[PDB]
């Protein structure tokens, strides 16, 4: 449907078998679903119908809000509150938005594992790695903070972080 | 609806909590200020605050004084 991204949220073509009675007697479930069809999902589509043209009547529109990239805390001076505020409320803005994207690959993996059935182990390799690397990137971000987290806490983290990874790479050029 | 009659945009609160952290940062770095003063005038005294008073020199009766030595 068009209510939702294809490429956000991916599906395979859906191929399908077609009917192939080897046999003449009659399958219960052909009939059973057409008299559902018949007594369920007309009155439900005609139903929608009148909804949908009611609604047409009817149209307005709102608005996904656009939020200004200000400065982070690295250009923050050491007592400055004003420019703390604005990068504490950026900061707690972008956490959100990867713990969306993170929701947004887990999801994917579900729908995965569901539809390849009994060969998900090979036919979810992807999702798989797409996981692992997203999961990597925000325990590297946000893993150890806690509660009452803050930016200044994700950038000492990232400062001992990187600390030493130039502490390991001096030791292995220096070998 | 709801938004509309009984709440405000994010720019209101957003602004308000701006110009609130700004007093109370001034009034936090005002109240260390006034402490490390109070401390030097009260170690050092050459400031108007911690005078304490010493004889007034009005008193002094400056005339010859029945003896020429004082
Ligand atoms: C299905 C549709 C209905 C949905 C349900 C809605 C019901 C809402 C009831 C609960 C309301 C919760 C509180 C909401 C009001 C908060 C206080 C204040 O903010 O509201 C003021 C309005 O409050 C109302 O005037 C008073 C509400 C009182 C509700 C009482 C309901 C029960 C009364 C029962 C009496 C029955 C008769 C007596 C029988 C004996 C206007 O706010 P304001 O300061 O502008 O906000 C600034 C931002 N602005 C400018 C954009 C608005």
């Amino acid at each position: 449907p068009d209510s939702w991204d294809k490429d956000v949220y991916p599906e395979p073509p859906r191929r399908t078998p077609a009917p192939a009675p080897q046999t003449s007697l009659p399958n219960p479930v052909t009939y059973l679903t057409k008299i559902f069809d018949l007594l369920v999902d007309r009155p439900v589509t005609l139903a929608r119908e009148f909804i949908e043209q009611q609604h047409a009547k009817n149209r307005y529109y709102y608005y996904h809000r656009e939020f200004r990239r200000v400065p982070d805390i690295t250009e923050c001076e050491e007592k400055d509150i004003l420019c703390m505020f604005e990068a504490e409320m950026q900061w707690r803005r972008d956490y959100k938005v990867d713990q969306e994207i993170v929701n947004i690959i887990q999801e994917r993996l579900k729908a995965c594992q569901q539809r390849e059935g009994e060969s998900y182990r090979q036919n979810c390799a992807k999702e798989l790695e797409q996981f692992t690397q997203v999961s990597k990137a925000f325990q590297d971000r946000y893993s150890d903070l806690g509660a009452h987290y803050s930016a200044r806490k994700c950038l000492a983290k990232q400062k001992q972080r990187m600390l030493a990874e130039r502490k390991a790479a001096k030791e292995a050029a220096a070998a | 609806w709801i938004a509309r009659t009984f709440y405000d945009g994010p720019e209101k609160n957003y602004e308000k909590t701006m110009a609130i952290l700004q007093i109370e940062a001034e009034k936090a770095e005002l109240r260390l200020k006034e402490l490390e003063v109070r401390r030097l005038m009260r170690a050092r005294g050459d400031g108007p605050w911690y005078q304490y008073p010493t004889i007034d020199k009005a008193l002094i009766d400056h005339s010859p004084k029945t003896t020429p030595d004082n």
